[PDB]
């Protein structure tokens, strides 16, 4: 998955 | 969210607004078209990071799923770093705000190949909006409303948002005092600009994917990922 | 300009130019669509000096501004002829290509989706032909940023409220449907950067013979 | 330059 779909998780 | 009062969304999308970052331009040097090009992409980087966190705060977004709320902000994130750029910029005639302490020319923007062509028309919009006088509440709508519009159609849902955003817009100018035709003359107006930064922004991805493509500058793997969207 | 509501939609309706026809490798397809384009084009600028107000404006404005939006107008065409047929493209009435026949071009499957998505769009919205030729009109006075012209686009924002007042739409209905409207007018933009990006990988390749006036008109965005 | 004469 791409890096922004992890940084929206965070949160 | 569908809830809000028009209020409630012009107070909810003010709170939500990012700072104002400052770039690490150093002065003691002149610019090179690698130093100039680094200096944004930079700051782009680190706004990104607010982007995200400002995105999950605007009515209705969070309550995407996980990979549209991906292609919404892969979409329009150079749009939104343009009309903020532009919003900054309004009262500085001639000259783009990019940072506090980052205030550039279109002299300056001679500095780096093909980017002269960019700040003439980032100029050009900021000088639409300051002739409009465009308010805050208007803004924060505006920019609301490129991200939930500019991947829309590559979800009912969204569109009842973006009706929400647009009585929030008449509420704002019916409170400042604007006729029933001048409402709906000064909605189109607003709305037409975002065409303008569209364009620009398809431009300005055009430059930094050949800024990439020439070695000019390394990007963050963010700023990769998002440039690779637009493929 | 003193027009009234009524006599402007008039005057666009009366002013619209013709359904053309046609006459498959990336190359014929790509002869077919351009040939096209190119004999529409020429039809384009005789409707654009009949757009209330154009032809007051200054030679090096109205090229300016043809220039600007010959792609975009193309585009807005298209996705209207195509309305009442999901999932097909009709270039013409005898050249009516569903999605899949775009996977013959390199680059053009992507973009034959975001005309269809556009199409469905207006499908969803019941857009009317009054409402589309307001519209067309206005890309036509915004899309060149680059005072009489801001108040022919009023005149028209005027117009396309008046169809939906005459429609029976409440003031809160007029004024989201004309945000709606003209939202699209943004992703018609982004299709008509791509589109151009495109048109000019194909010259650079020279597979295709391309026009004169289209070269010119390609030119214009460098 | 085409566009120019067309349009006149
Ligand atoms: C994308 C570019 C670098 C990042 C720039 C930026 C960086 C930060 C910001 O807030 C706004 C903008 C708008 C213009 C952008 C530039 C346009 C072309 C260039 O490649
Ligand atoms: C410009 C292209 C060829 C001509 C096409 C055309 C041709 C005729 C027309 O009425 C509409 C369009 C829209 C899309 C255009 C295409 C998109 C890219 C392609 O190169």
């Amino acid at each position: 998955h791409k890096x922004l779909h992890r940084x929206l998780q965070d949160s | 969210a569908l809830s809000l009062t028009a209020d409630q969304m012009v107070s909810a999308l003010l709170d939500a607004e990012p700072p104002i970052l400052y770039s690490e331009y150093d002065p003691t040097r002149p610019f090179s078209e690698a130093s100039m090009m680094g200096l944004l992409t930079n700051l782009a980087d680190r706004e990104l990071v607010h982007m995200i966190n400002w995105a999950k705060r605007v009515p209705g977004f969070v309550d995407l799923t996980l990979h549209d709320q991906v292609h919404l902000l892969e979409c329009a994130w150079l749009e939104i770093l343009m009309i903020g750029l532009v919003w900054r910029s309004m009262e500085h005639p001639g000259k783009l705000l990019f940072a506090p302490n980052l205030l550039l020319d279109r002299n300056q923007g001679k500095c780096v190949e093909g980017m002269v062509e960019i700040f003439d028309m980032l100029l050009a919009t900021s000088s639409r909006f300051r002739m409009m006088n465009l308010q805050g509440e208007e803004f924060v709508c505006l920019k609301s409303i490129i991200l939930l519009n500019s991947g829309v159609y590559t979800k009912d849902h969204i569109h009842r948002v973006l009706d929400k955003i647009t009585d929030t817009l008449i509420h704002l100018m019916a409170k400042a005092g604007l006729t029933l035709q001048q409402q709906h003359q000064r909605l189109a107006q607003l709305l037409l600009i975002l065409s303008h930064i569209r364009h620009m922004s398809n431009k300005g991805m055009e430059h930094l994917y050949s800024m990439k493509c020439k070695n000019v500058v390394p990007l963050s793997d963010l700023l990769l990922e998002m440039l690779d969207a637009h493929r």
